[PDB]
């Protein structure tokens, strides 16, 4: 955010489940005061998420509401492409994700993640909000260790390069 | 950058002092005498020429001082920024060595601009932790290594790294012109749902692409229901585009060659062939009609470790009036159709 | 144009072929005055190609995207609407014009033709580039006869009151 880092929580949950006829495509209505880029960013998001899981329907004939707060920075945007995608999967596959697990980095339409800023900002609100497990792009590992010694002490680390690898240590 | 406020306003008193026609008896205020002032060859420097006067611009000689490309930034450096700076900071070659290819890494990653003074700041910024190292007593000579460049200007500006070194079925490497110039970008396709098919577009918005890559689609089907008739995907699934929001709205629709190849390379499931960059508008039955910014694009070709670009075939005077050192070790396909870039992503 | 007469060749092209209509998209020549000259033209060529041949459905459903040079005085600018009628219509039939043959003035909703200016400008610029017919508005007649016997001698020129002449003496 402008001057900080507070973490957000995204969440999801629209008509019920039809169970009638697998025809129809199934909707995402997007809230959190997005600019154009936040949006086409929540849409790429979606579409990756229905394209993981291929393996089951809910995400292809169901209709959600995906709201992720206010407070990050139009710059830093797309950095929730991740955290939507977990978001999406948990509540399709109808399992929280990890207690303490904060992640950060944005997806592309294939899973590939890109480097996000503020590493220092989003690890200080990390570790004051009691995350003890973080997931991070692999091109800001050189951000992250040019951090203080007590900017990270207990914090333990992954930086990841495919959601697949999110996914793996998130479930 | 002249007052033009309250207090007076000396641009008439310019305008009568370069006036070539005035120049011959210029009749300052204190001495009553003209004096002839048409021998003086004045020159004038401005950043903006918005802000002279029209009556005064009329009456110059506008040369336009462009900047320098990485190469003739690498000559500056190499002949004059890097001896100065040795000579303002009290260091030879054998304290501390810059080299030819940690100054193209410098000047790649961290002095992106069109002038010097940057370049001259990260020279300086370099020398300068060497003294240090020096005079401290850590080391007698200092080895500047683009392995060892991080620890002495920082954090790299730009990143060398591309989001795909090998792409995947369906992302095609495409490169851009921005305002900044010089852009290369990922266009991406996947599918949605698991009879009619449809198209769902993100990216840079524009009221002209989404025509473009309307277009783009019909005859990347078409196409496809041509070459290979078997295949019924590209025509019965729901898929999803994106193109990345670099590219001005001039050349928004600049990148219908790449999405028809994005489209065609997810349909089929092949991957496009490695460190292929593409441009070209494409019409209805295929024309490749030109495009703009060919210098731009190139030094993203070849910032982006492209090394076979494909240009619209009426882009040939365009490229071949660009400098060797911009055009030397790429390889260039001039395509007409749609069939010739086909065949270059074999 | 703002240096003296001048000739320009307005160009209507297809792109992208009972639910919708197709669009126009005007490149060319910007500003508000052009604009709505264009609109104007495009629905008289619309009723135009409605009451005759009222088979083709080419000229409501196409996205034709003209396209008009951009020398012209911001007031002489309109005087290319019975151009833009003959640019689509031509392009919808998919007949070429007459050959040699120039043409101006402006046209009404209804086709109706109007007079225009720089008479002489544009009769030398017809004279100096090969043009052995030119269309004019009736109303500018008397400007025409009053230029010199060694301008206006070597092109027939026909006077126009309402736009089927111009279909006429042009197909």
């Amino acid at each position: 955010t402008a001057m900080g880092g507070s973490t957000l929580f995204v969440e999801t949950s629209r008509p019920q489940d039809k169970d009638a006829k697998g025809d129809k495509d199934g909707s995402l209505e997007v809230t959190g005061q997005l600019g154009e880029v936040m949006k086409e960013s929540a849409r790429i998001a979606y579409t990756f998420a229905r394209a993981f899981l291929m393996q089951n329907d809910y995400l292809v004939t169901s209709h959600i509401h995906l709201h992720v707060p206010e407070g990050a920075t139009p710059k830093d945007g797309p950095s929730a492409g991740c955290t939507i995608v977990t978001a999406l999967l948990s509540l399709a596959m109808g399992r929280p994700v990890r207690q303490n697990l904060a992640m950060t980095g944005e997806v592309s339409l294939t899973g590939k993640i890109l480097p996000v800023g503020g590493i220092k900002e989003k690890t200080i609100a990390a570790k004051r909000a009691g995350v003890t497990c973080i997931v991070l792009p692999a091109e800001n590992k050189k951000d992250f260790y040019d951090l203080a010694a007590f900017i990270t002490e207990g914090l333990e680390v992954h930086f990841v390069e495919h959601y697949r690898e999110i996914f793996d240590i998130a479930f | 950058k002249i007052g033009r406020g309250y207090q007076g306003d000396p641009s008439s008193a310019l305008l009568e002092l370069l006036d070539p026609e005035q120049n011959a008896n210029f009749l300052d205020h204190y001495l009553d005498v003209p004096v002839d002032l048409s021998k003086v060859l004045f020159i004038c420097t401005a950043n903006v020429t918005d802000t002279i006067p029209e009556p005064l611009r009329d009456r110059m000689e506008m040369i336009n001082v462009s900047g320098y490309v990485a190469q003739e930034k690498l000559a500056i450096a190499e002949r004059y920024l890097v001896p100065q700076a040795r000579a303002l900071c009290g260091l030879d070659e054998s304290k501390a060595k810059l080299s030819s290819d940690v100054l193209t890494l410098l000047i790649k990653q961290y002095c992106r601009e069109s002038g010097v003074r940057n370049l001259q700041k990260q020279v300086e910024k370099v020398l300068r932790k060497s003294a240090y190292k020096i005079v401290s007593g850590e080391a007698e000579s200092v080895e500047v290594t683009p392995e060892n460049l991080q620890d002495f200007v920082g954090k790299p500006v730009f990143t060398v790294e591309r989001m795909y070194d090998v792409t995947p079925p369906g992302v095609v490497m495409g490169l851009a012109w921005t305002a900044m110039g010089g852009s290369t970008l990922f266009v991406e396709t996947s599918l949605r749902r698991p009879k009619d098919g449809s198209l769902e577009v993100t990216g840079q918005l524009g009221e002209v692409m989404k025509e473009s890559a309307r277009i783009a689609y019909t005859f990347a089907r078409a196409f496809l229901m041509q070459h290979a008739p078997a295949n019924d995907y590209l025509v019965t699934s729901h898929i999803h585009l994106h193109v990345p929001e670099g590219a001005t709205p001039k050349d928004g629709p600049s990148a219908g060659c790449t999405i028809v190849t994005a489209l065609l390379s997810l349909a089929m499931g092949r991957p496009v062939r490695q460190n292929l960059a593409m441009t070209g508008e494409v019409s209805l039955t295929g024309k490749i009609l030109p495009v703009g910014g060919i210098k731009e694009k190139t030094i993203a070709a070849k910032r982006a470790g492209v090394t076979c670009i494909v240009l619209p075939a009426e882009n040939k005077k365009d490229f071949y009036d660009l400098a060797a050192f911009i055009t030397e070790g790429l390889e260039v396909h001039f395509v007409e159709h749609y069939r010739e870039i086909f065949d270059i992503a074999f | 144009t703002a240096m003296g007469g001048s000739t320009l060749f307005v160009e209507t092209s297809l792109r992208r072929p009972g639910d919708k209509d197709g669009s126009l998209e005007v490149t060319g020549q910007l500003g508000e005055v052009m604009k709505e000259s264009a609109r104007i033209a495009y629905t008289f060529a619309r009723a135009f190609l409605m009451q005759h041949a009222p088979a083709n459905d080419y000229l409501v459903t196409s996205h034709i995207h003209l396209h008009v040079p951009e020398g012209a005085t911001p007031k002489d600018g309109p005087s290319a609407g019975c151009t833009i009628v003959t640019a689509l219509l031509s392009l919808a039939m998919g007949r070429p014009v007459r050959q040699n043959l120039a043409m101006t003035g402006e046209v009404s909703l209804t086709g109706k033709i109007l007079p225009v200016g720089g008479i002489k400008e544009k009769t030398i610029a017809a004279k100096r580039a090969g043009v052995t017919c030119i269309v004019l508005p009736a109303e500018n007649k008397k400007d025409f006869y009053d230029l010199a016997a060694f301008i206006t001698e070597g092109l027939e020129v026909h006077f126009v009151e309402h736009y089927r002449e111009i279909f006429d003496i042009a197909f």
